[PDB]
């Protein structure tokens, strides 16, 4: 009872770079769709599939093309990537089509940014910053402060994790990025996040913090030829521990 | 044919807020509301294909036909409502036309402000002094930085559970030699009470 | 404007002979095909020459898209019939949907399905409910009104969306459903007498015979309104002559408005 | 199951005149289910271009058709149309009548 899964949740793209995204559904739904979102608009159908063995257009179906494998399976292809589709990708799935009321059940989506080079990819730097004595002595209670600073494109993960479990409460993280230079169009990324804890726990001398952050980048395939180091998926962290 | 639904809205904790859609299409099949929450898929909230009101827990939506409107109506506001709110119609094709969104911003209701600007402890791995502006009303907004070296960023609201606590916070950074908490938040409006402790 | 309708029809077959489609659907407005789709072509087309010439290929494409995922849905539905009647061979399965536009303005819609020719599930929109003839349809009922929002659909589609796409079709083509082709009527004697008919369009006609003012249905033989292949109609009535009495038998016609007497002397 | 045995009626366009242009028609109606062959006669030979309309379905579940040909009555030619269907044991064949 998955319902719907796509793959993957991130990639970037250089200019002319083939992709395929992949969708399966383990609902016995009959109808398929691929949709794009983008900033400032409605969703746009760019494939659907009606039914296993038939497939048609949609509104937006220039430079993709989708092959409905099964009754499961509803893969789209990008064969040469666009700066254009750059956007968020979402396959949804119904019981069937001509079915007047029934409802689309989506996949978590899966976000293609698309660069003429990929000279400008960057991972972030991770940095924690311990809570302010004062804050303690006037609350009672400890925020500390992680930042994810010069990464591009924006595909991040960022989580805390105390005493090795990932916490939720007490944490909230920016929920857009911010454009450390908001003119330029490239401009790289910084992003923030609190977790918040009680001033016993953070007393603690044992309690261990950490602010952990995915990036999703290069990948052995992606040619690189910069003085700097490759800009690969990776995972970059930075920790605190309580005291006393 | 176009979907038209508010671009944002704002509303406290505990109110009633009505998001409309109007359309104008070639027929009619129906009117979907679905819920989509930042990063995440949306899901199917409700559909209406009749003219009245159908209700479904907190959430109850209305159509008229013959105005071609509805609203999507959520009584008793929680900050797990903060979310986009997706409007759609079926055409006489039994295509789908999807308005743009209703983004719905949610303001936690302070119980007991406490408006304070802190300096966190600096990092050994860092060049940058940080500052937390904190415990403030919903009320107060958080204006970005006029400075290009000073970033800040906009209010999160952060749920303590095991306490029930809600608070707002804003982050200000720099690496710059004349940056201060003291000044970090100089271009916002900050509440009159912010309380400032002394510097080491 | 006359009464006029628009209805949808679909044929499946469980088992069919191996040139015969396994899906078949046809559109008409009042007498006329407008469309038509099965399982061999795979392709929606127009059957009226003032659907083809109004209706981009756009249309064809997307409707061509729904009938094939509708051919799939028939079949599922077939399948699950047959299995639950525990019947073996070949079986069809019917549906007809549509609408009238009432001459006074008042609008019907109906909707039904049938299982080898006889009546299977009927919908009441006014109620909200399937009529179930038997304890199969009783279950596929149960399961469709568990679906209130589709029911709702269907009422909308029935109510709004017929009518709507009814008039658009009555618009496109006028020139053929709204003209009108008087009937060309004579008697003659084969001892019965004969009232023909011949020639006439709208096909709908109300013929009868009178005895001596007086009109005795159980008397009169009624013919069918039979199409002569050139767009217009034609139809008879008869009525048996005694032999030991004459009467004053008289034909009346009702067409379009018009009423015709063809006294026999 | 209940089948229904197809209506066979036989008739031309318009009143028919020896010597004179016309079309004879079978309209074959009622029957279930659709599978159905069709034959027009003329003293008992099968007419080769004959036409027919497209299967179309009535309102009670059953189904008609219209078979044609294009003809000229004479006094000595005699008219037909041969119908088998699952509900007839062998071809019912009527004939024109006028
Ligand atoms: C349940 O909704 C409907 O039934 C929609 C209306 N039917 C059609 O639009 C239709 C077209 C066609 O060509 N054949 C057919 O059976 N139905």
């Amino acid at each position: 009872n998955a319902g719907v899964t796509q793959t993957p949740k991130f990639q970037v793209l250089k200019t002319g770079q083939s992709m395929t995204l992949q969708c399966a559904q383990d609902m016995n739904h009959n109808s398929m769709y691929w949709y794009r979102q983008d900033p400032g608009m409605g969703l746009r159908l760019i494939y659907y599939s009606a039914s296993e063995g038939t497939t048609d257009k949609g509104e937006v179906p220039n430079g993709y093309n989708v092959s409905r494998l099964n009754k499961r399976e509803f893969s789209l292809r990008l064969e040469s990537a666009a700066p254009s589709q750059t956007s968020v990708y979402f396959c949804a799935s119904s019981v069937w089509t001509g079915e007047g009321s029934g409802e689309l059940f989506f996949g978590e989506g899966s976000r293609l940014t698309v660069l003429e080079d990929l000279k400008n990819v960057f991972p972030p730097e991770v940095a924690v910053f311990e809570p302010s004595e004062a804050e303690i002595s006037h609350t009672q209670k400890a925020t500390l402060v992680c930042l994810a600073t010069g990464f591009y494109p924006d595909h991040v993960e960022l989580s805390w994790w105390v005493n090795g479990k990932e916490v939720h409460s007490g944490v909230c993280t920016d929920p857009q990025p911010l454009k450390e230079q908001p003119a330029l169009n490239d401009s790289r990324y910084a992003l923030s996040s609190r977790l918040r804890v009680s001033a016993t726990f953070w007393q603690n001398p044992r309690n261990h913090f950490r602010c952990q952050v995915q990036f999703y980048g290069l990948s052995e395939n992606d040619e690189w030829t910069q003085d700097r180091a490759k800009p690969v998926t990776q995972i970059v962290s930075a920790e605190a521990w309580g005291r006393a | 044919q176009n979907i038209d639904q508010p671009t944002e809205m704002t509303a406290t904790e505990g109110a009633i807020v009505q998001i409309n859609c109007t359309y104008q299409t070639s027929g009619f099949n129906g009117l979907f509301w679905y819920q989509q929450h930042a990063g995440e898929a949306p899901t199917f909230l409700s559909y209406n294909v009749l003219d009245g009101l159908e209700e479904k827990g907190r959430f109850s939506s209305f159509l008229s036909r013959s105005k071609g409107y509805s609203y999507l109506l959520l009584k008793e506001l929680q900050m797990k409502d903060s979310a986009s709110y997706l409007c759609a119609v079926k055409d006489s094709n039994y295509q789908l036309i999807w308005g743009a969104g209703t983004k719905l911003i949610i303001k936690p209701d302070i119980q007991n402000p406490d408006p304070a600007v802190y300096q966190l402890r600096d990092s050994k791995s860092s060049d940058k002094s940080v500052c937390l502006f904190t415990d403030f009303d919903s009320q107060t907004n958080v204006s970005q930085s006029k400075d290009s070296d000073v970033y800040i960023t906009d209010k999160c609201v952060l749920d303590m559970r095991s306490m029930d606590f809600k608070s707002n916070s804003a982050v200000a950074w720099s690496n710059k030699s004349d940056f201060a908490c003291a000044n970090a938040f100089n271009n916002s409006i900050i509440p009159e009470d912010t309380f400032f402790p002394s510097p080491e | 404007m006359r009464t006029h309708s628009l209805r949808y029809f679909r044929l499946g077959v469980s088992d069919p002979i191996h040139g015969v489609p396994e899906f078949i659907s046809v559109g008409y407005v009042d007498s006329h095909p407008i469309t038509t789709y099965d399982s061999v072509t795979r392709q929606k087309e127009p059957r009226a020459p003032w659907m083809a010439e109004n209706l981009a290929p756009d249309h064809w494409e997307r409707y061509t898209q729904l009938l094939r995922g509708w051919q799939q849905m028939f079949k599922v539905e077939l399948k699950r019939l047959q299995r639950h009647y525990n019947h073996s061979g070949s079986h069809t399965y019917q549906r007809m949907i549509g609408c009238e536009l009432l001459e006074d303005g008042s609008t019907t819609g109906f909707l039904q399905y049938a299982y080898d020719g006889q009546d299977f599930l009927i919908f009441n929109k006014d109620t909200l409910s399937w009529l179930a003839v038997d304890n199969v349809a009783h279950t596929i009922k149960q399961a469709w009104e568990a679906n209130q929002h589709e029911l709702l659909y269907q009422k909308n589609w029935l109510e709004e969306e017929c009518i709507a796409w009814l008039k658009r079709f009555l618009e496109y083509g006028k020139d053929t459903l709204q003209r009108t082709e008087p009937p060309l009527v004579r008697v003659n004697r084969k001892t019965a007498l004969f009232c023909k008919a011949h020639g006439f369009y709208p096909p709908e006609i109300y013929m009868t015979w009178m005895k001596n003012g007086e009109e005795i249905v159980q008397e009169i033989d009624y013919g069918d309104i039979l199409p002569s292949g050139d767009g217009t109609y034609q139809a008879w009535a008869s009525i048996e002559l005694d032999p030991q009495s004459s009467n004053l038998y008289s034909c009346h016609v009702e067409h379009s408005g018009v009423h015709m007497v063809l006294q026999v002397p | 199951m209940i089948q229904r045995t197809p209506k066979i009626q036989v008739y031309s366009r318009h009143p028919a005149e020896n010597g004179k242009s016309n079309f004879l028609n079978c309209y074959v109606s009622g029957f279930h289910p659709s599978d159905i062959e069709v034959d027009l006669l003329k003293n008992g030979e099968r007419i080769e271009k004959v036409e027919h309309s497209d299967l179309s379905f009535s309102k009670d579940w059953s189904f008609y058709l219209l078979y044609y040909t294009e003809f000229t009555p004479t006094e000595k030619d005699e008219y037909a149309c041969r119908v088998n269907h699952v509900t007839l044991s062998q071809p019912k064949i009527v004939k024109w009548d006028r």
